């Protein structure tokens, strides 16, 4: 199937004392593999998946140098933005950055991204052409003219179509035992009476990977959204995910209702009904 | 692998 | 922007009384990132609680998983307590093994 590599960075200013709090995380698909936290003791990029631990000292020293340099860029940016938006030195503000690449089933480049936000709102983003910029307001328009003059999109395009995809392929190979394994959802249905004549049917999908999944209810073979509830996909904590969908039904009529589960690990979607 | 030098805003 | 956290409290494995498991509190959809999350056993704070590294969604809102080992029983009540700048008072969500 398709794969992705993504890095996420958050910096939160601390006007009271000291430097911003900085947290960086790296993912391959839905698997975290590296982290940096400015509050942690190591002051190094740290492994979070077994398959990245084999990387040598040059890798760890290099990623530590680069992630600390990213933290300093965010620190400077928080100051610049406070100036661009004419804000007080007294409040805490946040910058967020995400970048990475997607490859298809053949592991060839599909798309690249580099997005930045200030205080939880879009600031500037590289367009899908990897040449152009989306600036949300006039402060970001100032950044856009600066980054056009500094050949920034060229540098990002070279990384996104080159380094990013090359290293994603390396990680997919090194971590093949888990990264290239799909864990189909383990499904079951539960029944919870809500009165002496109606009940909730809850369709569960457990221990699946990757996180993408679709759960839908049908009644007599047509989609049912009335009297249904669908929770957000949630992490189990062991690297897999969970979700459920529920419907309220008249007791005795449970056989009319079917839950349909779609996932990359299922060659054909599953259909579940309540076991009377 | 991370990007290297970033351009400030 | 200030976005309030969504909360789910649930076990890693289907719960069976007397069998060890893991209690999760998944907080998501919030902004800014500073947040206080505790897992409770009979209204009291559980001390050995860990959490994931801060990350965020496409819409820039943050998410975290807080977790600890626990053993469900017939008598004990478990819950997650969340405080955030968007909340007037801490929000307590009781764990229900069926959800
Ligand atoms: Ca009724
Ligand atoms: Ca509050």
């Amino acid at each position: 199937g398709s794969h992705s590599m993504r890095y996420f960075f958050t910096s939160v200013s601390r006007p009271g004392r000291g430097e911003p709090r900085f947290i960086a995380v790296g993912y391959v698909d839905d698997t975290q593999f590296v982290r940096f936290d400015s509050d942690a003791a190591s002051q190094r990029m740290e492994p979070r998946a077994p398959w990245i631990e084999q990387e040598g000292p040059e890798y760890w020293d290099g990623e530590t140098r680069k992630v600390k340099a990213h933290s300093q860029t965010h620190r400077v940016d928080l100051g610049t933005l406070r100036g661009y938006y004419n804000q007080s030195e007294a409040g805490s503000h946040t910058v967020q950055r995400m970048y990475g690449c997607d490859v298809g089933s053949d592991w060839r480049f599909l798309r690249g991204y580099h997005q930045y936000a200030y205080d939880g709102k879009d600031y500037i983003a590289l367009k899908e052409d990897l040449r152009s910029w989306t600036a949300a307001d006039m402060a970001a328009q100032t950044t856009k003219h600066k980054w056009e003059a500094a050949h920034v999109a060229e540098q990002l395009r070279a990384y996104l179509e080159g380094t990013c995809v090359e290293w994603l392929r390396r990680y997919l190979e090194n971590g093949k035992e888990t990264l290239q394994r799909t864990d189909a959802p383990k499904t079951h249905m539960t029944h919870h009476a809500v009165s002496d004549h109606e009940a909730t049917l809850r369709c569960w999908a457990l221990s699946f990977y990757p996180a993408e999944i679709t759960l839908t209810w049908q009644r007599d073979g047509e989609d049912q959204t009335q009297d249904t509830e669908l929770v957000e996909t949630r992490p189990a904590g062991d690297g897999t995910f969970q979700k459920w969908v529920a419907v309220v039904v008249p007791s005795g009529q449970e056989q009319r209702y079917t839950c349909h589960v779609q996932h990359e690990g299922l060659p054909k979607p599953l259909t579940l009904r309540w076991e009377p | 692998l991370l990007l290297d030098r970033l351009n400030q805003l | 922007i200030q976005r309030t956290p969504k909360i789910q409290v649930y076990s890693r494995h289907p719960a069976e009384n007397g069998k060890s498991n893991f209690l999760n509190c998944y907080v998501s959809g919030f902004h800014p990132s500073d947040i206080e999350v505790d897992l409770l056993k009979n209204g009291e704070r559980i001390e050995k609680v860990e959490h994931s590294d801060l990350s965020f969604s496409k819409d820039w809102s943050f998410y975290l998983l807080y977790y600890t080992e626990f053993t469900p029983t017939e008598k004990d009540e478990y819950a997650c307590r969340v405080n955030h700048v968007t909340l007037s008072q801490p929000k307590i969500v009781k764990w229900d093994r069926d959800m």
